């Protein structure tokens, strides 16, 4: 199988340009039986194709967007990027790569895509944010970790480094009147475990670069 | 005293749909045909009650030369005594053909990218095409019992599709340039010979 | 025309079957441009499950098949399951130019049964406190259909300013959750007994309250 690992800025000025990158590996770019796409959707709305391009560097675009989009292969590097210029809020969407596979005139489909990334189009600088215990206070307790007042989204929650996926919920974030983003991130557990099993979320805001751990104790 | 312009032939820029194929008329020259079979740039180079190397001996009354662009799949339809899509309703051979078939693939000129929709052949038609007959029509098929008035619509098609050429297509599904050579000796002065 | 078009949502009983309708323009004949179809879970990437009208990758379940009327193409699932809750797209090469996706179905599977949201309060923690912040945060989940509204409540007193609340979202199980947020200074928080988080969903009413301790 293949596989494409999308990375990119998730937070793009006004007038200024999207850049994204996808990566092919377990496969090579340089395939005559394959094309290679990005396609974008809102959030909440439907999906859109941008455009394609093959292994030698001939491009086929959306007419709708080709006076702004410009997409590129490197067959050295095993990777194609996109470029969209003079982006505004109606750009701010998840985008995805997917290979384009046309072996016929009987059909054409998408397979496999990547894991997508939200680009956001906002004037709002980037910034950090405050991770706080959501201490348990009680045969299961409720513990968790508050993510505050951050921007662009998204932010990334795990527990245990990925040890502790079973009873985790991390909910969707908030828009706050300031204009930041806010998140929680919470698990039930056994309450004969707090005193002795630790647990430790591990918050990741890539538009940062900051990765914070913040250990999860009962009050006191 | 001269070469004969197979070159304008092969080695033309522009070929047409297989359905309307293009023949070109050779009379009064002198042909080599060392040109042909010492090329290694062909796929397929049949021929049929002839021998390649046993032709530049010969002389013929006029030679006709069909060139037109199909799929890798039906390739092997440009022979005599097949059927398909191609040999009933594009392109039909006799059983009693003289000449070679020769086809190469053109998947780097006559496939775009985006899709090459100006190759078309011939999905519909009421009876088989004779040999080297050439239907243009593009009259409304009438596939039921309804007649159709020259409109689209349930069982009234349109009789020509579109290949849809592109580089990423199978071999079977790529676009593959054929020129048939027929060699025709009839009882009137022979005009094309070779060295 | 260009837009395909697609119902905005269909439904059905558990182990029925289903289909969802892709009507465009564009009439192509027979076993030309077939059309695909895609699977979409929320925060996921598409999924393919029909390629050429009919055929499904390795690794797709056999309870989806596709066919074409035509005009018209057709994605059928039989024997629903929970898990066939999504949105789906079709896509198609139209008008020999762009590559167009459908508008977009939200598969619902009927038969769901009526249930209470559990709620979770927590009140600032210290460490938010001694920044001179005070966040509560009421947690909402498991809870169908999807919609619930929330009260907050100092002592026995509503609230309004600096609450903050989501919109439901669907979660693995297909029941549904939602959060709240009340910011608040320090003063204000000590200066109350105890805030509270009413949930009400579907005429029931669940409460929660936390006291600064
Ligand atoms: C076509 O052109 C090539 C050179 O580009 C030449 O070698 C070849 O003989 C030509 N073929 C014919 C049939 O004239």
């Amino acid at each position: 199988q293949v596989q494409l690992v999308q990375s990119g800025p998730g937070l793009v000025k006004p007038s200024q340009t999207l850049s994204l990158t996808c990566s092919v590996s377990d496969g090579s770019i340089s395939s005559s039986d394959y094309y290679w796409s990005w396609i974008r959707q809102p959030p909440g709305k439907g999906l859109e194709w941008i455009g394609y391009i093959y292994y030698t560097g001939s491009t086929y675009y959306n007419p709708s967007l080709k006076s702004r989009v410009s997409i590129s292969v490197d067959r050295s590097k095993n990777q194609f990027s996109l470029k969209l210029s003079s982006v505004t809020a109606a750009d701010t969407a998840v985008y995805y790569c997917a290979r384009l596979v046309v072996p016929s005139p009987k059909g054409s489909w998408f397979d496999p895509w990547g894991q997508g990334t939200l680009v956001t189009v906002s004037s709002a600088s980037t910034k950090g944010p405050s991770v706080f215990p959501l201490a348990p206070s009680s045969g299961t307790a409720a513990l968790g970790c508050l993510v505050k007042d951050y921007f662009p989204e998204p932010v990334t929650v795990s527990w245990n480094s990925g040890a502790l996926t079973s009873g985790v919920h991390t909910f969707p974030a908030v828009l706050q009147s300031s204009g930041l983003y806010s998140l929680s991130s919470v698990v039930t557990v056994p309450s004969s475990s707090l005193g002795t099993q630790t647990y430790i979320c591990n918050v990741n805001h890539k538009p940062s670069n900051t990765k914070v751990d913040k250990k999860v104790e009962p009050k006191s | 005293t001269n070469l004969c312009p197979f070159g304008e032939v092969f080695n033309a820029t522009r070929f047409a749909s297989v359905y309307a194929w293009n023949r070109k008329r050779i009379s009064n020259c002198v042909a080599d045909y060392s040109v042909l079979y010492n090329s290694a740039s062909f796929s397929t180079f049949k021929c049929y009650g002839v021998s390649p190397t046993k032709l530049n001996d010969l002389c013929f009354t006029n030679v006709y030369a069909d060139s037109f662009v199909i799929r890798g799949d039906e390739v092997r339809q440009i022979a005599p005594g097949q059927t398909g899509n191609i040999a009933d309703y594009n392109y039909k051979l006799p059983d009693d053909f003289t000449g070679c078939v020769i086809a190469w693939n053109s998947n780097n000129l006559d496939s775009k990218v985006g899709g090459n929709y100006n190759y078309l052949y011939r999905l519909f038609r009421k009876s088989n095409l004779k040999p080297f007959e050439r239907d243009i029509s593009t009259e409304i098929y009438q596939a039921g019992s309804t007649p159709c008035n020259g409109v689209k619509g349930f069982n009234c098609y349109f009789p020509l599709q579109s290949y849809g050429f592109q580089p990423t297509y199978g071999v079977g599904y790529q676009p593959y340039r054929v020129v048939v050579l027929s060699f025709e000796l009839l009882h009137a002065p022979a005009t094309v010979c070779g060295k | 025309s260009y837009e395909l078009t697609q119902p905005a949502s269909v439904s059905g009983s558990p182990g029925q079957s289903i289909t969802i309708s892709c009507t465009g323009t564009s009439i192509d004949v027979g076993n030309y441009n077939l059309a695909s179809w895609y699977q979409q879970h929320p925060g996921k990437a598409p999924k393919l499950i029909i390629y050429e009208g009919s055929r499904r990758p390795s690794g797709v379940s056999n309870r989806f098949s596709g066919a074409k009327s035509g005009n018209t193409a057709s994605l059928t699932i039989s024997g629903l399951q929970a898990e066939d809750e999504a949105d789906y797209y079709c896509c198609s090469y139209v008008g020999s130019s762009t590559y167009v996706f459908g508008s977009g179905t939200k598969v619902t599977v009927l038969g769901q049964p009526k249930a209470n949201p559990t709620v979770t309060l927590f009140p600032p923690s210290s460490e938010e406190l001694q920044a001179n912040k005070a966040t509560l945060v009421c947690l909402i989940s498991d809870f169908y259909p999807g919609a619930v509204t929330v009260a907050w409540k100092a002592d026995s007193s509503p609230v309004k300013a600096g609450v903050e609340t989501t919109t439901p979202s669907k979660q693995s199980n297909n029941k549904y959750a939602a959060s709240s947020y009340l910011s608040l200074t320090p003063e204000q928080w000590k200066s109350h007994r105890s805030y509270s988080c009413q949930v009400t969903h579907e005429g029931s009413t669940v409460e929660k309250t936390v006291a600064p301790t």
